[PDB]
């Protein structure tokens, strides 16, 4: 419920530590368009512990929300957000149209259209430096086959479900092979020996 | 292939479905492991 | 390189098949302004 | 029953996550294939 969320270019990451998480206010609230885990399943969070608990954030259009899933490929999964295979989390998503699509088409929105090399799962690059799309060489900030290495959504509230803006929120964590520190809203009992 | 050895960790951490097509992978090879166990002893067995 | 191209009134086609399509001299060459491919990134299409 | 018995050309015509699944095909049928071997020339060894 931040004010505002970032461009896929520069997704920001919240550490959520120290604390107990009740999953039911979250998963049982329709007001999130989607609600996909892969290594757990939705109702069973609560009746887990975290040893650490992620929550990658940013907006991105509805009609490429799909290369969000793990081990997928597509500009979002290869050049801006990459999962990797054992991705154990869950994706959150929601229609933003009302507060985050514009009439002008809201270029306050980026995403990575070329890079070096396909990204290491969980690398961010922020690199406004131009790309070499073809064999020349390029110099300074510009050239015929030489990029500006951004490229904005157009999002306008006259535009169409699937060109229009989405919040995304992915909650990544991992389990047993350390201390925990998240944990489901469950009570503990006196232990019997 | 499952997402983890531990029975109860896979039960615990996925519903009715998704665990069942966990632990049928634990199945399998639980199962192919014990048969060539299993193997070897007959045939060690037939040695002694 | 054609004499004549068509006007968008009556947009040419051709068929091009049976053939090799090298866009190294294609995409290399700044004798165009703009280019711009929708399903696909222009390197790999050399492969795809 | 994966796509191909060649391990390139699967990986040549599939993404990775599911290029697995049919490597996990050739994997288990390819050990069972050892397996099966190895059990043969153990039965043999004894008779020899």
């Amino acid at each position: 419920n931040a004010t505002r969320f970032a461009s896929v270019y520069a997704w920001n990451r919240k550490r959520i530590s120290n604390c107990v998480a009740d999953y039911s206010v979250l998963y049982n609230s329709a007001s999130f368009s989607t609600f996909k885990c892969y290594g757990v399943s939705p109702t069973k969070l609560n009746d887990l512990c975290f040893t650490n608990v992620y929550a990658d954030s940013f907006v991105i259009r509805g009609d490429e929300v799909r290369q969000i899933a793990p081990g997928q490929t597509g500009k979002i999964a290869d050049y801006n957000y990459k999962l990797p295979d054992d991705f154990t989390g869950c994706v959150i998503a929601w229609n933003s149209n009302n507060l985050d699509s514009k009439v002008g088409g809201n270029y306050n929105y980026l995403y990575r259209l070329f890079r070096k090399s396909n990204l290491k799962p969980f690398e961010r690059d922020i690199s406004t430096e131009i790309y070499q799309a073809g064999s020349t060489p390029c110099n300074g900030v510009e050239g015929f086959n030489c990029y500006f290495p951004l490229q904005s959504y157009g999002f306008q509230p006259t535009y169409g479900v699937g060109y229009q803006p989405y919040r995304v929120v992915v909650l990544s964590f991992e389990l047993l092979h350390a201390p925990a520190t998240v944990c489901g809203p469950k009570k503990s009992t006196n232990l019997v020996k | 292939g499952a997402i983890s050895s531990v029975l109860n960790d896979i039960l615990a951490r996925l519903d009715k479905v998704e665990a069942e097509v966990q632990i049928d992978r634990l199945i399998t090879g639980r199962l192919q492991s014990l048969q060539t166990y299993v193997t070897q002893q007959l045939i060690r067995a037939a040695e002694i």
